[PDB]
């Protein structure tokens, strides 16, 4: 039940509560151009930065109210990788793609302006102790 | 020759540091160092 | 992978000892003299005595004190003559008018204005002040002007003031007048001491400025403080200053006499604005008059440069008192 | 009387002092006492 540490890094998975991100706007529907066994390819994302949606998750419906997420390892151009496989994938399905957060502050103001609940330490002390043995 | 103008006979040193307690806290009540009380009160709200 | 580590490490302080950019030399007067040395010493030391000191400011927050090296002339090795603390200056935000008594200016860019007391002796350029009161917060100050053995002078925009008081790095080496020396300031830091190639260097002559006689005190013509109309008569007054009864004290242009100095008198040079005209020596009043024996010889000077200035024994004041007047009355300035 | 023609305000002490690091080592990189990088550089054989 710790769940705090002192590093540079957010600590603080995207959309989460304490994030307070909403990601509804930057919600994507589209359907997927080709399906291979480790990688989904769609020309829309194609039009992104690469990495943009790297750390993002794919949740589509199953039956009824549910839906099956899985998480991206990484984004290239128009191709995603899909941590685990594609197996599962509903190859004419409708998929919802949300972005991902890399955790540093550059990244989290600049892209979400989310600085002021920035949980990271960028550059308040790396090892700067008061009890030390010389100061210089 | 005769008694300097003035003598260094020390140094005073000023640091600004910036350090965290843990997570959300209500109340400080002192602050104690070498075994000397330094500073007693109270504060509930950002302040100086 | 995705997550990028991010810089913070231990951000090392940046200590890296620099030169100093401000600092200055300057000749040290009777007034210290007087209250740092002994008077069975003193009273043995010769009128051409001459002392050196030094003043800086701090580079960086990381310096705690800086050397002092110095030699004499152009060639040899520099001797270490020791270490002083640095001292506190700041910048005249407005000119400074030539007026007598409290002036109030404001201060820009002052360092280490929380440690000034009331009473320090300040220089600047080559004016002594007294400080009477300060506010830390605006940095405004009141200083007391022609005080020791000075005279006010116009300081522009952009001057710098020093409190050498108890601020300044002595070297306790007696050195002659006119001898030429080259001296520079190394700062020390916990890292360690800088090194002398990257330190500036810089040149003074000495003029034996605390063997000079004061000059003359409050200087009010006619009743005024530097006027520039006076109705016909013209009545110049002027104070004897001592330097040794006055010692350690600081005393302004705007008290009186504090009595004459063995064998000093007073000495006045008369001028038609570039010419000289009449010379008046070995004034011992407290005022005097323009003869009127002279005044139809010289004729009407509307223009009159007055010069006022003590000598003994053939020794002139380092400064000196020097303003064009314009004078009013029957006979001067009837083309209105 | 007058100024001592010296005066003694500190101290220098010289140890010397035979240590090891271990078992075999490949290189040596640098020495780093109360945080300040006292030597940086790098030897590959026994020398000084
Ligand atoms: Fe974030």
């Amino acid at each position: 039940g710790l769940t705090d540490t002192y590093c540079r890094t957010c600590t603080a998975i995207v959309g989460d509560h304490r994030c307070k991100v909403n990601l509804v706007p930057y919600r994507v529907t589209l359907t997927p151009q080709s399906v291979s066994a480790w990688v989904i390819s769609s020309g829309v994302v194609a039009g992104y930065a690469d990495g943009w949606f790297t750390g993002g998750y794919v949740e589509w419906q199953v039956d009824g109210d549910n839906y099956d997420r899985r998480f991206i390892e990484q984004h290239a151009g128009a191709d995603l990788h899909i941590l685990g496989g594609t197996e599962g994938i509903p190859a004419g399905g409708q998929l919802r793609v949300y972005p991902g957060c890399d955790g540093l502050a550059q990244t989290c103001d600049d892209k979400f302006s989310n600085l002021p609940n920035f949980r990271g330490f960028n550059a308040m002390q790396g090892k700067s102790p008061f009890d030390g043995d010389q100061v210089w | 020759g005769a008694k300097p103008k003035a003598q260094t006979v020390g140094w005073r040193y000023y640091f600004d540091i910036h350090f965290a307690l843990g997570k959300k806290v209500d109340e400080v009540c002192a602050i104690r160092a070498s075994g000397k009380t330094a500073w007693k009160g109270s504060i509930t709200s950002n302040g100086q | 992978t995705g997550v990028a580590p991010p810089p913070p490490g231990w951000t090392p302080p940046d200590r890296t000892p620099r030169a100093i950019t401000v600092r200055r030399l300057i000749e040290a007067p009777y007034r210290e003299l007087a209250g740092v040395i002994d008077p069975a010493n003193l009273q043995l030391l010769d009128v051409s005595a001459s002392y050196l000191a030094a003043l800086a400011e701090a580079p960086t927050s990381l310096s705690q004190s800086y050397t002092l090296t110095d030699r004499v002339g152009s060639s040899g090795a520099f001797v270490d003559r020791g270490t002083g603390d640095w001292c506190p200056t700041g910048l005249l935000a407005a000119e400074l008018p030539l007026a007598a008594g409290p002036n109030v200016v404001t201060l820009t860019n002052a360092t280490r204005l929380e440690d000034v007391t009331v009473g320090q002796a300040a220089v600047v350029d080559d004016e002594i002040v007294r400080v009477d009161a300060v506010n830390y917060a605006s940095g405004t100050v009141t200083l007391a002007r022609g005080c020791a053995d000075t005279v006010p002078a116009k300081h522009l925009a952009g001057a710098r003031v020093w409190f050498y008081d108890t601020f300044e790095a002595v070297d306790e080496t007696v050195y002659s007048q006119g001898v030429t020396l080259q001296a520079r300031l190394l700062t020390n830091t916990s890292e360690g001491q800088l090194a002398p190639a990257l330190a500036a260097t810089d040149s003074l002559t000495l003029t034996g400025r605390q063997g000079k006689p004061y000059p003359p005190g409050q200087f009010r013509i006619n009743g005024s403080a530097y006027p520039t109309k006076v109705y016909g008569a013209l009545s110049v007054s002027w104070a004897k200053r001592d330097r040794i009864g006055q010692a350690d004290q600081l005393i302004d242009t705007t008290v009186g006499n504090i009595g004459p100095e063995d064998g000093a008198t007073v000495t006045l040079q008369v001028y038609s604005g570039t010419t000289l005209k009449r010379t008046y020596a070995g004034l011992t009043s407290s005022s005097w008059s323009y003869p009127l024996a002279e005044d139809m010889a010289d004729g009407p000077l509307q223009d009159v440069r007055l010069v006022l200035r003590s000598v003994r024994d053939g020794i002139d004041s380092w400064q000196q008192h020097d303003i064009t007047i314009e004078r009013h009355g029957l006979g001067f300035r009837l083309g209105e």
